[PDB]
RNA sequence: AAUGCGCAGAUACCGGGAGGAACGCCGAUGGCGAAGGCAGCCACCUGGUCCACCCGUGACGCUGAGGCGCGAAAGCGUGGGGAGCAAACCGGAUUAGAUACCCGGGUAGUCCACGCCCUAAACGAUGCGCGCUAGGUCUCUGGGUCUCCUGGGGGCCGAAGCUAACGCGUUAAGCGCGCCGCCUGGGGAGUACGGCCGCAAGGCUGAAACUCAAAGGAAUUGACGGGGGCCCGCACAAGCGGUGGAGCAUGU
């Protein structure tokens, strides 16, 4: 993006809560571009969560996200010798992409063998502070003003 | 262990270190700090944190003598030097004024080749 | 832009060979005891070259300081 | 980063003292001097110079081989001084190495007196004097009826003209006269020899054999730069999947 500024692609609501952002996590789970099974096994997780909690599904998905959400991150860059992580200020729009990126990824790292019952008991995890999507979080955040010793370099 | 109340601080700011001293109204030192003070060893010390911390370490050490107010002093370049005087404006220690007397020479005594480049 | 006021022209009369005349002098000096430029003084090439050899006679009377502290920042 | 320095208490801070060297701002957008060069302030001694009046002498002028004096820095001798700085040198680090660049130390020296040395990119790379040839503009300094004018100096732009070009242009690289100095392709060579000078280091003067078809000046178009400014490309970053491991297919 050299010419552009390059603009935020809206995506189609859910089908169901009809949130926008629900999609976004669904295109995450998604790979090799079957939206459908990526879709099955997202919704097969809000019945997973709905046992489990007496709340209501979006009412944990929106609290899981949240949680996840790094305030600050650094950036590596040279000054004038090796490389040095600057820490900064996360943009709301890369905020939204980390957290369900890693929610995904911390997802599939859980032993349980199906699928859904990973997002599941996930987003339930990072709603409740818990889980390693939300350390990630608390460890990227720990890692900048960590080197204060640097922020002075914006970039 | 005299409560002071109001005293001087005064800032060495340079490109490789922010020293700060906390005196009695009349010059003499209570309790100093710097960026090695406060862990930091390499080149960090001359980084506007390292002045930031080095000048609420000072500080804090300061309210130790029940001091409220003091007068500030600068003297050097360097960076940190106004983080250094942010910093004791943050540190419930009332600023009683800020002055700058970084020493100058009327041209004296030959400087290093560092400091000599173009003159 | 970088418009102040003249010296010159907040001044009446004065000897610019007056070396004892501190209340005046002092007019010619920043927040800093240096002696100001002429941007600053108004006064002219010939003149400026005698307020400088006045204020540093002066200056070694104790009349005038060599320099002060810049209080403000 | 390390050497180094600090609990025989450093760094930072306040007070007092010793000493040496330099002289902030004013300062230039400047000034003075024949050049080298010369800036805190005061006194003394002393040189040059510009202007007004146009009063005196009456061609007494210009230039200048040789001579003589002056001559940045480094360097030399004798004596003194010695803060800071710093060839050498002693260490740390960097690096393939590092007899360097960076860092910590440091002697000569840098400073003063007296004597010597006499060199420089000692440059405006532009000997001195005089006369003559549009102007514009800024500035330092003096006189004047003080818009503006008139003399001396410092800059810039430009008439005519000049110049290979760049550029020069009343501060001529223009148009002319006078006198001096100097050049005559490059390398060998500012070398050898000789002479003169110097305590020395060396200086001045200054070849030859041999050897090359160039050496060179300005400008032009490019290309290039660990030069600058502006701007692009899945170029980087952001991201998603992958190659590099395995078996096998296939090309080498
Ligand atoms: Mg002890
Ligand atoms: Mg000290
Ligand atoms: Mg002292
Ligand atoms: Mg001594
Ligand atoms: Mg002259
Ligand atoms: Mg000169
Ligand atoms: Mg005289
Ligand atoms: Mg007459
Ligand atoms: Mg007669
Ligand atoms: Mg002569
Ligand atoms: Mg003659
Ligand atoms: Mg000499
Ligand atoms: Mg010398
Ligand atoms: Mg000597
Ligand atoms: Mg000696
Ligand atoms: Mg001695
Ligand atoms: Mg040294
Ligand atoms: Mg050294
Ligand atoms: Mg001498
Ligand atoms: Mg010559
Ligand atoms: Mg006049
Ligand atoms: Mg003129
Ligand atoms: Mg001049
Ligand atoms: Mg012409
Ligand atoms: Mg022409
Ligand atoms: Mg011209
Ligand atoms: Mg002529
Ligand atoms: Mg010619
Ligand atoms: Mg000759
Ligand atoms: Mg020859
Ligand atoms: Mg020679
Ligand atoms: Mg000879
Ligand atoms: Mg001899
Ligand atoms: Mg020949
Ligand atoms: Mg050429
Ligand atoms: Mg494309
Ligand atoms: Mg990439
Ligand atoms: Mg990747
Ligand atoms: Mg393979
Ligand atoms: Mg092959």
């Amino acid at each position: 993006a050299r010419r552009r500024r390059a603009e935020v692609r809206q995506l189609q609501p859910d089908l169901v809560y009809g949130d926008v952002l629900v999609t976004a996590f669904i295109n995450k789970i998604m790979r090799d571009g079957k939206k459908n099974l990526a879709a099955r096994i997202f919704y097969d997780a809000c019945k997973i969560i709905q046992e489990k909690t007496g709340q209501e599904p979006l009412k944990v998905f929106k609290q899981a996200v949240e949680n996840v959400k790094p305030r600050m991150e650094v950036r590596s860059r040279r000054v004038g010798g090796a490389n040095y992580q600057v820490p900064m200020e996360v943009s709301p729009r890369r905020q939204q992409s980390l957290a369900l990126r890693w929610l995904v990824q911390a997802a599939n790292q859980r032993p349980e063998r199906r699928a859904a019952v990973r997002i599941a008991h996930e987003l339930m995890d990072a709603a409740e502070g818990k889980g390693g999507a939300v350390k990630k979080k608390e460890d990227v955040e720990r890692m900048a003003e960590a080197n204060r010793a640097y922020a002075h370099y914006r970039w | 262990k005299r409560q002071v109340a109001s005293g001087r601080a005064y800032i060495h700011a340079s490109y490789n270190n922010t020293i700060v001293t906390i005196t009695d109204p009349d010059g003499n030192p209570i309790t100093w700090s710097s960026g090695g003070v406060i862990g930091y060893k390499g080149s960090r010390k001359g980084t506007p944190y390292a002045a930031q911390l080095a000048a609420l370490d000072a500080a804090k050490k300061a309210m130790a003598y029940g001091m409220q107010s003091v007068d500030v002093i600068v003297r050097g370049t360097g960076a940190g030097r106004e983080q250094a005087i942010r910093a004791l404006q943050a540190s419930g220690l009332q600023v009683k004024s800020i002055v700058d007397d970084t020493p100058v020479p009327h041209n004296g005594c030959r400087p290093k080749k560092k400091f000599r480049k173009a003159s | 832009p970088s418009r102040k006021a003249k010296v010159k022209a907040t001044l009446g009369e004065f000897d610019l060979r007056d070396y004892r005349n501190v209340e005046v002098l002092k007019r010619f000096l920043s927040e800093t005891g240096k002696i100001l430029p002429r941007r600053r003084t108004g006064l002219s090439g010939k003149e400026q070259r005698i307020l400088a050899k006045t204020i540093k006679r002066a200056r070694i009377l104790g009349l005038l300081p060599f320099t002060e502290k810049l209080v403000r920042k």
